[PDB]
């Protein structure tokens, strides 16, 4: 990992990588399901999907160049793939779908057709994908009423409101030059992507800033989501955890992989050094879990997702889960940061590392866009061996121990006790 | 699973005191029955202390 | 006893241990599924505790993935860490345990899974169809253990045997120094393997073509095709799965997935259409075969296939390249068709 | 007391020649005066079996032996209960009185102390 | 409206409704199942509980038997109770209740009962394996219902309108007065049912020949052979049966089953070959093919043909009888076969 | 009392014009001081049924509806737990209280009448 | 299921006394137990008695 950034009102960042066979180039804007309304949400979805579409991927096809876009919540990308030397072909097809399509892709045709793939792509995933459709309403929940809380792909009802005309104000207020960075990654070199963006010129929606609105605020809370149809019960807990370029980003990322993730099917899975799995194992409390730190521009969460068809022991799973969690604040033992540590530095290594261009470009840009550099992983690693078990208990003492929660569920959740129940257990009794 | 739901002894308390599943609407009327605990063991502490005067 | 690698200034690393011990090579059906569940398991020295709570605390996992060709362990690790992952899985072909317990308690449980998981996408019962009848007992052999054929702890040590041998493997580093990868590999007891036969076959496999099997199956219907490919003429298929699947064909929306399956010896193109109700695959599939007569390419989608193809970073022994420099057509001949799910609703081989 | 520690003391008496000659004789004896034989049964099969061990390691016995330890058992259990003991020709003769659960309990036990020390292996920097 | 009835001193009498509306007629897999599954369910005026403890003290049983070409409503009584039973059954066919309960709480389950017998014993799954790849959706239709195809409650009543009609049934009486069976069947509400057409087709069935189809199956393997038959053809079948099914073949210890099932319109040969292990099975179906290949028969087995074939004294309208002094010799030329079980392991219609 | 002898006597009056004229006011008013329907609760709702007849037909009761059924309940309790009522716009109206279980109900109680006295059936030889 | 196996308070005079599976084998000295149970209900009953008529 290894950066590279100029400007001439068009701000450029690259990273250079001598054995990728491909390159990737590509816009990234600073705005995402964050930056809408409840009422306009899915617009970003909606703008991904026409950038995808089958006419624009065509002419895309013909030229050797592959699409991709990526909806967050703080971030947007809109990415070109090409062979090393094709390079110079995917700045034209970028250039000539966000500086000239502005009514090419947005005809009646297209549109309606896009919006119709959308609705339906959606309703599947709020139809079928459980887990995913949980950690969604996780959001949804502890940031209720504020940015945060919208879902990426937006809802079906907001999601067949739309027309052109909302399409076309939200890029208006979000394509704008202040609010996005010129990607290029894979093996090509920084001092001749910039000269091809200087070959052109324009600058058709410049000068203008984004919009600005309220900050997102954890709230407390639950959205229970019962359908007893289902033959598992699927659910994700968290407290409100850290925001990038926060102290603790490293100490609260330690702190999950120390629980880290577990599928009761893979056989080296059962066997890691978890000691939560002494005591989920007896019973097989769940099929899998995963702990996360998620960490956007003003909030984050800290928590966990399960799955499970043991409905009937399911307040178990929960309280030894929670109960593991108290241990960060008063007992987590230095063998246990240590192991932490080894695997969080794997973990950052299998991101940042890939051998893909277009996970490069997404993490480049998203990243610049707030800090304005992607920070290497050799500083990463440094602030990550630096870690005490103080460290860690100071910060499980201010975000875990005795803390609101927010929890959400869908399926098979009788056995799912009340919020108090679940809440009462973020802390132990002591003399 | 917790020690409460796996100890022969305090798997009862559990079950009739603590994971009880309760109807979320029952009123006041439904606190008589805690309170008739009450007045047996009030009833019986002070007779068996008043026992050791009596003739 | 091939040792091949590709150094980088980075954090992390891969190593791999290829073995041509696929489904293609396995003797009885479903022994190479067991024999990829059971790598990982106790060796004679290191439990599987062990090895998970060991490379936990440095840094690294492993896996053990099955393909219709190989048995790839792969591990993955914090650069200066090397030697130990050399030497862990050179353990694991050298010296591992096969307990019967294990075989009782962790890898049946885990092949049952791997099956059950399978069991419910159609087009995987449709790709194993594909390779069955269009060849009939190498490739063509079931990619998962499902208990039809029995098989014994002794078959999955007597696979092991046959199986793990220098000659029928090749170690694979990535973000690696060779130099020093080639050193460990031969210190390690990865030499002190019986050098045995490489199994790989130079010659191309039998096939058969015009072949039809219906399966029965509650779910989604799904029409599939597979067509075998020459070792020469395998470039255009490559193209065409990319082009069947790319903006640049109107038949792409109306098929779930197009591929080539790329051997030494050859391959298998398969084209799936996969859908909740039969009517619409029965259509799709009927439309995409009858189009697909008209023989029609003319290339648009070289330029394409050439990207979508360089997109092999980790794979450090793809198949021939040059070839893509040329054939603009393709027609449709004979080809292997397979119907699962409503079958009694479904197209028969004979009105395509 | 665990196998592993009782295996480590006898291996050591067994394999010194006048431990072995002084102490053996006297095992026998107890063996013989102990009476399970008398009643169809192998010492292995009077291990209590209500720990995590023996029911990992009778778990792990093949089926064959299993059947067989089975039956010993209740035919002891029947023995008992009548205040007989099993006719001469029945009782378990030295050569048969084998210690067949003992390398099950033994692997069980290795594997266990292990994962005891790896859950709490300490680090040093 | 056929009404036939052949008399006799006896104590009991049998009462049946032999319905054209088997496997062959329906228009969604396993409908004929299920609605034979629904009779004798409630009625409009008479409950299945009232039903069977009222015939009880009568001192009769009911019955609704499924083939590949009937659904037979069958009574088993005292003979002098007559009428009782033909409205029994006259009300079965006339108003039945089709309550969306009776469906989930009796039919769904009893259908789910046979499916799961039926599912255990490879020849049934082989036989209907036969008849789907040479009859592709006429007889060829799946036997039992499944659910690979929905049928819901309304599709079992619209089946019901289709099949239970005047001109697609006969009502067959055994120890019964045919004066008094036609006076009390036109006197029930069997008249009243619609008289619609009668599916029994008189042209021969469209055939294939050549096909084959292979399923994987835990258990027993079996590999069985089918053979379309004309509506005159099958009457050196029907010898040919016996022949391999007795001691004058040097073979008949070397198949399961063999059997000639008979139709109006022609029939279908079957020959199944069971066993543990599929070498067994595979020595013996290759045998069978080369020695009938190489034809052979001359009759010897005419007289125990003839014998056997009156041993079926029910059918009050069994096909062609004398046609067996016709007829000798026997080649086998082109057939179906399918693979059942350890499939990886048996032999292809490609080596026989 | 059973459903069968409650809709025997209702249908007798409600089929009489005098009867009708002079009960079926009284019967709307006593309805609606009931208040069940303020708590958004249909009559039929309000029947125990902790007993086979409504087992089977609650079982009996389409899926659709009886999701609904279960709103209805789980909003009640809440609402009652509350001290409060729900918003008028929630009340069940008059033409929304159907005897939608009822029809179970009569069948199931049928079906059970039959089967006792088919249990206790003379014979007259 | 049998009225003493359904029954709230019999089901369990059924698990402790009637089908309480014990071994086969127990011998008289399992037999303690219950003659410690006679011991008490006597002490208690014969107390109680007494107690009418102390002071
Ligand atoms: C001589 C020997 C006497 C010994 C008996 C002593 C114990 C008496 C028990 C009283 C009882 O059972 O009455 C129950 C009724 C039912 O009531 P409900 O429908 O369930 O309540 C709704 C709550 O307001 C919810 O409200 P809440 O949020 O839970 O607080 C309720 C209230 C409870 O007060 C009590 O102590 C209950 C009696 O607290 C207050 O606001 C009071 C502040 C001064 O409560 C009443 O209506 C009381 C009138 C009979
Ligand atoms: C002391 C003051 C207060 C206590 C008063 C109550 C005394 C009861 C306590 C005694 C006790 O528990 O003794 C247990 C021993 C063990 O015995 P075992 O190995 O299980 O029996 C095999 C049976 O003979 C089988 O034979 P059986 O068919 O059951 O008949 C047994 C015998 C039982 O006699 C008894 O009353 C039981 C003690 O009846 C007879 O034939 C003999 C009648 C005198 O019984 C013995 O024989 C004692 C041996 C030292
Ligand atoms: C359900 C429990 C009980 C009830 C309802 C009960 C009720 C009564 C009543 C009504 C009286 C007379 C009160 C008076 O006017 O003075 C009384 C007296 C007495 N009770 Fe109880 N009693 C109970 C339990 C006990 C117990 C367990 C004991 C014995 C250990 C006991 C010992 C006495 C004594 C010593 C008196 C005489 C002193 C007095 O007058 O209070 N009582 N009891
Ligand atoms: C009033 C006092 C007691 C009563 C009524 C009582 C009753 C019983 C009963 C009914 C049994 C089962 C049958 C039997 O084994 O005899 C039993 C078992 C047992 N009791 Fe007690 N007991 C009493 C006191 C004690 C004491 C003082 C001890 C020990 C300090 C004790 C230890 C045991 C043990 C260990 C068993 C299990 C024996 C076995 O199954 O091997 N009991 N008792
Ligand atoms: C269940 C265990 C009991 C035991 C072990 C027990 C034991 C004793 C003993 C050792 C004595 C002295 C006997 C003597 O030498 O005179 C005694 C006396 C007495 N006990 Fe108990 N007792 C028990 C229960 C009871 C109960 C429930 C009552 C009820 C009030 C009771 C009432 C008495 C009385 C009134 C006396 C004095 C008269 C006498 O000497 O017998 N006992 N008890
Ligand atoms: C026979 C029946 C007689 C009485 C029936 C009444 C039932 C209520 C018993 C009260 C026990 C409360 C324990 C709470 C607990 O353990 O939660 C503990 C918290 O306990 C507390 O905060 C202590 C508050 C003071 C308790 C008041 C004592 C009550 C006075 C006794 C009078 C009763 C005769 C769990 O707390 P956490 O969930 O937030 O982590
Ligand atoms: C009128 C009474 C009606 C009878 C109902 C009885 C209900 C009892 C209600 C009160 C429960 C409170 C005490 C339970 C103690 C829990 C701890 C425990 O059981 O630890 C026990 C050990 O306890 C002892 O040694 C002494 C218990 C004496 C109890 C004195 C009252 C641990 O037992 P454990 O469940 O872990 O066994 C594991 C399997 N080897
Ligand atoms: C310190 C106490 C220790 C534990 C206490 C429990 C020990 C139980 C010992 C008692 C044995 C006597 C049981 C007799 C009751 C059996 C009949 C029965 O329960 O019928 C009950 C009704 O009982 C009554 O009305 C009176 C209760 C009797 C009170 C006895 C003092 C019928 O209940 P049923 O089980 O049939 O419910 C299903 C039918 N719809
Ligand atoms: C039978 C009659 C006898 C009555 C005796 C009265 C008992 C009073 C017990 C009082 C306090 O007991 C005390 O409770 C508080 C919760 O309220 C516990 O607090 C625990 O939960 C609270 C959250 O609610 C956390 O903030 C805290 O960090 C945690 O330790 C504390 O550790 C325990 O020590």
């Amino acid at each position: 990992a290894e950066v590279t950034q100029l400007s001439n009102g068009i701000v450029v960042a690259t990273e250079h990588n001598p054995s990728a066979h491909t390159a990737s180039v590509g816009v990234v804007f600073g705005s995402g399901a964050a930056n809408e309304n409840p009422y306009n949400n899915g617009v970003s979805n909606l703008w991904k999907n026409i950038f995808l579409s089958k006419e624009n991927s065509a002419v895309a096809a013909k030229e050797g160049l592959a699409l991709s876009s990526n909806i967050s919540r703080d971030f947007q990308s809109y990415i070109v793939s090409s062979l090393p030397g094709s390079t110079d072909k995917s700045l034209d097809f970028l250039n000539q779908s966000f500086i000239q399509q502005k009514a090419n892709l947005l005809s009646s045709s297209n549109f309606e057709a896009t919006k119709k793939s959308v609705l339906k792509q959606v309703q599947d995933f709020e139809d079928n994908d459980h887990p995913n459709r949980v950690l969604e309403h996780l959001h949804s929940t502890a940031f209720q009423n504020t940015p945060l809380s919208l879902p990426t792909r937006g809802t079906l009802e907001s999601l067949e409101n739309l027309v052109v005309a909302d399409l076309e104000s939200f890029a208006n207020n979000h394509f704008l030059n202040s609010n996005a960075v010129v990607v290029g990654t894979g093996n090509i070199k920084h001092e001749d992507l910039v000269n091809s963006i200087e070959s052109k010129n324009l600058s058709l929606q410049t000068g203008t800033k984004p919009v600005l609105k309220k900050k997102a605020a954890f709230l407390g809370s639950e959205v229970r989501l019962r359908d007893d149809t289902l033959p598992k019960a699927w659910i994700s807990l968290a407290v409100e955890g850290e925001p990038v370029n926060s102290p603790n980003y490293f100490v609260a990322k330690l702190a999950a992989q120390i629980f880290g993730s577990y599928n009761a099917f893979e056989p080296a899975s059962r066997l890691q050094g978890i000691k939560l799995l002494d005591n989920i194992q007896e019973y097989q409390l769940c099929d899998n879990f995963n702990h996360f730190s998620l960490s956007y521009k003003d909030s984050g969460l800290w928590g966990f997702s399960t799955a499970t068809r043991n409905v009937t022991m399911i307040d178990d799973l929960i309280h030894f889960t929670l109960k593991q969690w108290n241990r960060l604040t008063i007992s987590v033992t230095d063998t246990e940061v240590e192991r932490a540590k080894s695997l969080l530095k794997l973990q950052l290594g299998q991101l940042y590392e890939s051998g893909n261009p277009v996970n490069d470009a997404n993490l480049l840009g998203a990243e610049v866009l707030i800090k304005g550099s992607k920070l290497s992983l050799g500083e990463a690693f440094k602030k990550i061996d630096a870690i005490t078990v103080k460290d860690v208990k100071a910060w499980a003492g201010k975000r875990l121990w005795d803390q609101d929660i927010a929890i959400a569920g869908t399926g098979q959740i009788e056995g799912l006790l009340d919020y108090m129940r679940i809440r009462s257990d973020m802390s132990m009794m002591r003399w | 699973m917790a020690f409460r739901k796996s100890n022969v002894y305090l798997s009862l308390v559990n079950s009739y005191i603590i994971d009880s599943p309760q109807p979320s609407s029952i009123n006041y009327w439904w606190n008589m029955g805690s309170l008739l605990g009450l007045c047996l063991v009030i009833q019986i502490v002070t007779g068996i202390f008043m026992a050791m005067h009596y003739s | 006893l091939t040792v091949s690698a590709r150094d980088a200034p980075t954090k992390i690393s891969t190593l791999a241990v290829k073995v041509h011990g696929g489904s293609r090579y396995a003797t009885k059906d479903g022994v190479a599924h067991l024999l990829n569940r059971f790598n990982f398991q106790n060796t004679n020295t290191r439990s599987a505790l062990k090895l998970v709570r060991e490379s936990e605390l440095l840094g690294g996992t492993f896996k053990s993935t099955l393909d219709r060709e190989y048995i790839t362990l792969k591990a993955t690790f914090l650069k200066d860490d090397l030697p130990y992952y050399v030497n862990a899985l050179a353990d694991v072909l050298y010296k591992t345990a096969f307990k019967p317990h294990e075989l009782t308690e962790s890898v049946l449980p885990a092949a049952r899974y791997d099956y059950a998981v399978a069991e419910q996408c159609p087009v995987k019962s449709a790709e194993d169809q594909l390779y069955a009848i269009t060849f009939r007992k190498g490739l063509g052999n079931p990619l998962l253990y499902d208990g039809v054929e029995r098989v014994s702890l002794q078959d999955i040590k007597d696979f092991a045997d046959k199986v793990y041998t220098k000659e029928n493997l090749e170690v694979s580093g990535e973000n690696v120094v060779e130099a020093d990868l080639k050193r460990f590999v031969d210190e390690s007891l990865l030499s002190t393997l019986p050098a045995g036969k490489s199994l790989v076959s130079k010659s191309e496999p039998k096939f058969f073509l015009g072949e039809e099997n219906r399966v029965r199956f509650i779910g989604d219907s799904v029409a599939a095709i597979g067509i075998p490919v020459n070792k020469a003429s395998l470039a255009q298929y490559e193209v065409l799965a990319n082009y069947l699947t790319s903006a640049l064909s109107e038949l792409s929306g109306l098929i779930s997935s197009a591929k080539l399956d790329k051997f030494t010896d050859g391959g298998l193109f398969t084209l799936f259409v996969r859908d909740q109700d039969s009517a619409v695959v029965s259509s799709n599939i009927k439309k995409i075969v009858a189009d697909l007569k008209k023989g029609k390419d003319l290339s648009p989608a070289i330029n394409y296939t050439k990207l979508k193809n360089a997109v092999q970073n980790e794979s450090v022994s793809s198949p021939i390249e040059l070839n893509f420099d040329a054939v603009k057509d393709f027609k449709l001949g004979k080809f292997n068709y397979v119907a699962v799910g409503d079958v009694s609703n479904l197209p028969y081989l004979d009105e395509l | 007391q665990s196998f592993t520690s009782i295996a480590r003391i006898g291996d050591y008496i067994l394999k010194s020649p006048v431990l072995s000659k002084l102490c053996v004789p006297v095992a026998n004896q107890f063996i013989n005066l102990a009476g399970y034989k008398k009643l169809g049964l192998k010492f292995d099969d009077l291990i209590a079996e209500e720990n995590p061990i023996m029911q990992t390691a009778l778990r792990r016995l093949p089926e064959d032996e299993s059947y067989a330890r089975a039956y010993r058992i209740i035919r002891a259990h029947q023995t008992e209960l009548t205040h007989h003991l099993l006719p001469r020709n029945e009782w378990i003769k030295a050569q048969e009185d084998v210690p067949y659960l003992l390398p099950y309990i033994l692997e069980a036990e290795a594997a266990a102390k292990e994962k005891d020390e790896l859950d709490n292996i300490e680090v040093s920097k």
